[PDB]
């Protein structure tokens, strides 16, 4: 069980001189247990979740995650 | 099963399976007939086990069947016996799996949270699985009773 | 962290010698007691919360330490006390399974005295709580399994005192 | 009424440690030239495990996570969490130490400091009772402080914190030692007020 | 060993030993007699194992004993047979312990760095353990050869 | 971290008793002084940087510590000194508002001596700087508010020494 | 310096010094003679630099010496010329070291916090270093004036 | 080259290029003719260098050409000389680049892993590049031999 | 990340040949451009802030963007705009020094398009600002290096559009 | 962490004086020896593993410490020993390049004695190993570069003893 | 307790070596400075009470510490302060004569910080008193004898702080 997330995060709090394109727009694999906390974290950062996949997950399965 | 757990252990340690756990999978493979016999006898007498264990639980802890308690009424007592049916079913699944992990995945993660929601006293459920354990090990032969009592013991340990 | 097997191998290796007959006899003793260790560990894993709550009901309940002013007074302190007793029972089960108390002074008794002395935790009251836990689990698993549990419980009480 | 200066060396030693202006952190902000990535992975190894990883591995053990970072399907933060989760770190820093020692050691590796106050140690030991060591590390890395100081692409590094009054001398006493310098926990807990 | 691995794996998870791990420890405790028999088989005939395996190795890989190789000369060949004796001793330790944590935790972690610093081809060392495995599994019964070949297999796998 | 109210409640709770007349009198004393505490806290929040820079202008300026070789020499050390003095004034304001110095030994005086002894910071010069800060703020807020500020300033100087 | 910066920048990267960094250190090692000549030029004529730069500063910014300004009075003007002497000394250190880490790491980090706590306009300090740069680059040859004006340029840039 | 490395350094430090490394790029630009001459002489006599270095390597370390060794047979010795050809080619690329980075990108990342796969002793390859270094610096003039020996020295340092 | 030199070495490496004379021709072309590339890079590094302020004063200042209703209204968005322009100029200087636009395709135009779509940044105003910056740097550093900066600014605009 | 240049600047700054003729002469001495330091550092970077393995082949091999019971016995201990010797050679190269042993007592000799005394590492055997490493590298780089390497090797052996 | 001669002999003996040329040069340096040490010791023995009372007249007199509430308030505390300053001057004279500060950390700086911290003695005020004593005796015996006195006075102030 694992999600694939493309998400864009803007830094509304402060300007950052260094290049932050990898920080702002990124696609990563996220474990299912960490996904609730990570989704909550992306909510609190103000970034908007753009695409959720869960190709790894095999959803609807009781047994074996 | 034991094979999924050995595979995720060899995966996290990023190596092949050791010959010790290959011998463990082979011994599990040979002991398949004994666990089939245990799960066969448990799937045979599930109603008698549930009836004797539910009456023993209601004799031991009458707070759940009292007015104001959780399992009050015909449908509430029937749902109590239905939950005991689910737990004996998961006991048989873990008995035939050789591992406690399907019992964990299906019925052990959030039982405290959901029974905190429904109002069910969880220690009463632990007493119910204790009575189911005592009755099922009373039915089995002593070595097979020890095997089934290991999984029953794990369930009441994860309860309380 | 080493069981009886790893300590025997470490002694024979620090010698540089092969495994002679005394090491074979020690390993035969461990391989005879191991099934009893397994069954006692399963029986203790059955009744963790019951053994802990019976130990508090024997020693710490209705005394001064649960009253105001005691170190077990508040709900935070009560929950931390139940947590500490669950730790003692769990690590005594581990040391019973290994047959060697190296895990106890590696991972329980390491900074426990200084932690309890900095917090203000009474060491005598928690030693009495561990002794009642030992008495309850020796009533649970029998005579000889209770004795081989009580040797590591006495190890924890000796390192704590 | 000037006299010539004596005790020159005690005026050179006089200071916060100069390492904070002489240790450089690690943004993985290019991600497209492979020596950059190999040095970043080596710095992640040397910063979490405190040593060179190579005399503790039978073979190249983290090739799955390193190859996933090479594609950047994963980020550096989840690579740090995966380094914390698997068995070499658990046999390195979780086995020979209690929970109240692995709390400050895991703060030293991942957050780059010591624990702040008593409530931090209480909630971390609560996690070490309820759940795994791996869930403790996942609580550390997915916390807000990790994302605020280091971020997603940066390897954590030695922080020199001020404002919790415990935090600086505990961090200095933690990072001044080498690995396996002694068995003592540097703070057991904080005495109440 | 098995008990160390089960204790540690339950120890990180903040739980007791699961009953499946407990019957794993129980099955290893029962199979310890056959493990000790394999250990006596490997211990008592170490001279012929080391001698015949060194002979077959230098027959198979003659360049390491030719001038220019690592094990050229009297004392270098003696040190080569000593390294093979070390690995057979670790094989005996892993046979008794029921797991490869003696073998890995003593003589397999920095084996590449050490043999890289000595100037030794590690493939020829893998061939040395291969010939040791051939002589040792030529010395036992079938299941005994399989159980010893599991640990020999782990050593050759941890080489490359 | 506890004010006068929380310490009174903690004493009555560790007793296990109800709030008797002495606790009522202590809380009446705090509830009479609280408005003066509020007004002094506002007046101190008005002039943070002025009180800090007047404390440096009284004690630390034109001495050896701002000269070469002193621990207040560089601009980094000067900025860290102004930061430390702002911390002392801010936490003295907090302890004045609470009416209890528990925040001072919880969050200032905890590892401050060992930090200053490891860095090489002079403790006597910073004690004189805190004393001049106390003198300036007691000139600012008056006699009795200056006294109830100076009791916590003396607490910080006593824990530092 | 240059060697410190190269060592640290290779040190975080867990690598040795790259050959380009090594010929950087080599070129700095060869140019150290001209650096020492610029340092003797700046050291030997510090009196005229500080005097003429203070004169041109107070001509340019007369309000800081007027009553109401920071550097009003005898001892305040002496402390002002002392601060200018400090900055010329740090200029000499940065000229010798081949990099601005002496200047930044001594007298430029908390310069805004210090001069705000003293009540000093920092633009007038930038004008003081500007007049020091004018007198100093009026004192040397062309490339020497450019190499010293780089560090003077860094100080005025780090002011604002 | 040196320009890509200075650019990625100014990028990670998020600033423009310093006049020190602008002077480094300018000095590299002026020294282009000397490095062209070095790479010209190396591309001229590559066969003689390879033949003398391979015979010197086989004279020094005969384990690779022995039976059972790696480079045994006509095609295996020819592939050994082909690998020496690739390494001298990368030496010329790094000589004309002014930096060791194309040698790193093309032939230094996984040589230990791939030669662990093929069975090639990597220290023998380090001896081969040592003999190529000795022969090529024997051919060149001493200053240009020092320049080429820097890159050869880097290759044998990254080998062993 | 490749130079003209590294791209020549790379192209001669994929097909597998050694250095031919045409590769040496490209290398000498790179060097005879690279001397004036260095002087233009020093001139751009000296005057980068004035170049960016003249670029925004030329195109973006008295439009709806720097006004309300545009994406350049707040000081947060203005600071982000100036930072975006500084990064375009710096990476154009890197591409001018290397003689290859692979850095612009590698680090600038990697995911800049989709974040510019997602934040709602106008592409046309950015392209106008970059072209204004292009002839500002062309009038600053000269004609031939103005063309050098021109094709790399045009590479950034073509990757943006 | 400071080289000869930074230590000279620190002495002249703690004085508060300008760089007089003695400091100029010290920096001229360092700027004359620096090219030899560079070439010796390149030659030592060439043969790191060879110098380390020749030091073990001279001192530690075929003695009791590689036999059973020795502290260099196991493969883990052998790999950690090679790691420690590589550290000593690398930091001696750094101290040779800086011309000042401040990095050695800052980053090697800080807690090394207490670490080795807690682990059970023999200090005399590792001092002999560092001495053989010094002898091998002084045979490698010549007389005077070997001497200026051996002064920091003797610094490491003196701080270890 | 060892002078320069005994420390040189102890270094050559812990080496087990004979006295080489560097030890001979160190002893020649001490045997050249010894007559100046003797004359400065006689001049300091001349004016013990004058140097002590001038140090109090410079630093501690007319400040808060001689006022009520100060730690130098009473006549007992004044007499003990004069006694402590006489101790510092006497042991600085001894360390000047020996040419080694081993007597200072053997017999002054051993438990002095913990004694002063238990009594409540201000360490900064006594450090300023020792600094004024150093200034007075350096005005007494000259430049270089004052410097070789001030190195041990700075040793006492550094060990006290
Ligand atoms: C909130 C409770 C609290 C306090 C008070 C605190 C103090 C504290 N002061 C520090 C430094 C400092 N503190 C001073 C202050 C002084 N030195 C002098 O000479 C003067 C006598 C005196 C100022 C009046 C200086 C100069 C430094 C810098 C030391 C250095 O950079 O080497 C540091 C070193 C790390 C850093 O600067 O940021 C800490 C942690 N930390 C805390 O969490
Ligand atoms: C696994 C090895 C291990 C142990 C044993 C351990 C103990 C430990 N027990 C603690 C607290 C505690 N322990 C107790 C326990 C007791 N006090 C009493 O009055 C009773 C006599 C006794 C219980 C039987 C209490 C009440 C606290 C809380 C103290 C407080 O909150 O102030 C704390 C303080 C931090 C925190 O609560 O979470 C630690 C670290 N830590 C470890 O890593
Ligand atoms: C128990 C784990 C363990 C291992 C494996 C071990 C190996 C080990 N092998 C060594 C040497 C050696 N080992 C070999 C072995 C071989 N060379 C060949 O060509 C053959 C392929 C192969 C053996 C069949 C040789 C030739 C040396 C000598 C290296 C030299 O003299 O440079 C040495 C250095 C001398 C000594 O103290 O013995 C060690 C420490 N030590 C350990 O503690
Ligand atoms: C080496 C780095 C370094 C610097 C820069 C430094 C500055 C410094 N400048 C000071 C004062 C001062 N500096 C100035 C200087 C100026 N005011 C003006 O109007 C002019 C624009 C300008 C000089 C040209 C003045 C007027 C004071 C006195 C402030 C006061 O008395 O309140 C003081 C306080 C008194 C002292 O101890 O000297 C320090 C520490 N210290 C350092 O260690
Ligand atoms: C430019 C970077 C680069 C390197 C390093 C490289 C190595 C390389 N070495 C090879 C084979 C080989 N290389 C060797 C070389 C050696 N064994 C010995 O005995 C000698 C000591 C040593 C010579 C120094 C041998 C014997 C083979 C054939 C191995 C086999 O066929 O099993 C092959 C397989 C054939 C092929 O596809 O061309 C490759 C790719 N290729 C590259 O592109
Ligand atoms: C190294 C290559 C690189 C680039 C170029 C880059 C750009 C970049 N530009 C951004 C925003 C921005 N860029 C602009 C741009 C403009 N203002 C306008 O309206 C004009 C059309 C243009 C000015 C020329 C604005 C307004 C924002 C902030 C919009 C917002 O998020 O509020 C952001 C979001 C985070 C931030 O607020 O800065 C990134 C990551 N990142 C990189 O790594
Ligand atoms: C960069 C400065 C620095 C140094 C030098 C350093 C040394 C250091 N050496 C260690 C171990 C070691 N060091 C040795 C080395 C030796 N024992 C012997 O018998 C030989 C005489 C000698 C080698 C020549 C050995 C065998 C160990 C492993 C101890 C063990 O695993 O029990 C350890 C224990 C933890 C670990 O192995 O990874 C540290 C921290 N750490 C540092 O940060
Ligand atoms: C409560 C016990 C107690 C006493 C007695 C005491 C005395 C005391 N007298 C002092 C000065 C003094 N006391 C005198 C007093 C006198 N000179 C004369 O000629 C007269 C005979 C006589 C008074 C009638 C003088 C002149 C000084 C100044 C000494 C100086 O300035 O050098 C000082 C130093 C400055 C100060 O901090 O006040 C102290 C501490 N302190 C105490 O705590």
């Amino acid at each position: 069980r694992m999600f694939k997330i493309t998400a864009c995060v803007p830094s509304q709090s402060r300007i950052r001189t260094q290049r932050e394109l990898q920080n702002t727009y990124f696609t990563k694999l996220v474990p299912y247990d960490n996904w609730f906390r990570e989704q909550q974290r992306i909510m609190k950062m103000g970034g908007k979740i753009v695409k959720v996949q869960l190709a790894t997950g095999k959803p609807g399965t009781n047994t074996g995650l | 099963s034991i094979v999924t757990k050995s595979i995720v252990n060899a995966d996290a340690e990023a190596r092949y399976l050791s010959p010790g756990e290959l011998d463990r999978i082979k011994a599990f493979v040979t002991s398949g007939e004994s666990r089939l016999r245990i799960a066969e006898t448990l799937t045979g007498s599930r109603e008698r086990i549930i009836k004797s264990a539910g009456d023993a639980l209601f004799q031991k802890r009458p707070d759940v069947v009292s007015p104001g308690g959780n399992a009050y009424g015909e449908e509430m007592t029937a749902t109590c016996l239905r939950d005991m049916d689910y737990y004996l079913r998961l006991i048989t699944y873990g008995v035939v799996a050789g591992d406690v992990t399907p019992i964990e995945e299906i019925g052990l993660v959030g039982v405290r949270e959901m029974y905190k929601s429904l109002g069910t006293p969880v220690d009463a459920v632990a007493q119910a699985v204790r009575e189911m354990k005592a009755v099922a090990t009373g039915m089995m032969s002593g070595d097979d009773a020890a095997e089934a009592g290991a999984y029953f013991d794990y369930v009441i340990g994860a309860m309380e | 962290m080493q069981d009886a097997i790893t300590s025997v191998i470490n002694s024979a290796d620090v010698q540089g010698k092969y495994l002679d007959g005394s090491a074979m006899d020690k390993l035969k003793a461990y391989f005879t007691t191991g099934a009893l260790r397994v069954r006692a560990a399963s029986t203790i894993s059955a009744n963790a919360a019951a053994i802990v709550k019976e130990a508090v009901a024997k020693s710490l309940l209705y005394s001064d330490v649960t009253r105001p002013g005691g170190n077990m007074y508040t709900t935070r302190r009560y929950a931390a006390c139940i947590r500490d007793l669950d730790y003692y029972l769990r690590y005594a089960t581990y040391a019973m399974l290994a047959g060697d108390p190296s895990i106890l002074d590696e991972r329980v008794l390491n900074g426990l005295k200084e932690t309890y002395n900095s917090l203000g935790v009474p060491v005598g009251s928690t030693v009495q709580a561990i002794q009642a836990m030992k008495e309850v689990t020796a009533g649970l698993v029998g005579a000889d399994a209770g004795r081989e549990m009580g040797v590591y419980f006495d190890y924890i009480c000796s390192g704590l005192s | 009424k000037n006299l010539p200066v004596t005790d020159v060396d005690a005026r050179l030693k006089q200071g916060v440690n100069i390492q904070r202006q002489q240790t450089k952190a690690f943004k993985l902000t290019d991600t497209f030239n492979k020596v950059e990535l190999k040095t970043a992975i080596a710095a992640a190894y040397r910063q979490i495990f405190e040593r060179d990883i190579e005399p503790y591995i039978v073979d190249a053990q983290f090739t799955a996570l390193e190859s996933k970072l090479g594609n950047r399907e994963i980020n550096m933060k989840e690579f740090i969490e995966g380094l914390g989760c698997s068995e070499l770190y658990q046999k390195e820093f979780y086995t020979p130490y209690p929970n109240t020692k692995v709390i400050e050691m895991g703060t030293k590796h991942f957050l780059g400091r010591a624990p702040l106050d008593q409530q931090e140690i209480r909630k971390y030991n609560q996690i070490l009772a309820s759940q795994g060591l791996k869930a403790f590390i996942g609580a550390m890395v997915n916390s807000m402080e990790y994302l605020d100081n280091f971020g997603e692409d940066t390897v954590p590094f030695r922080r020199f914190p001020t404002l919790p009054a415990a935090n600086f001398p505990n961090t200095e006493r933690l990072y001044n030692q080498l690995t396996k310098q002694n068995r003592d926990l540097v703070v057991p807990s904080f005495e109440p007020a």
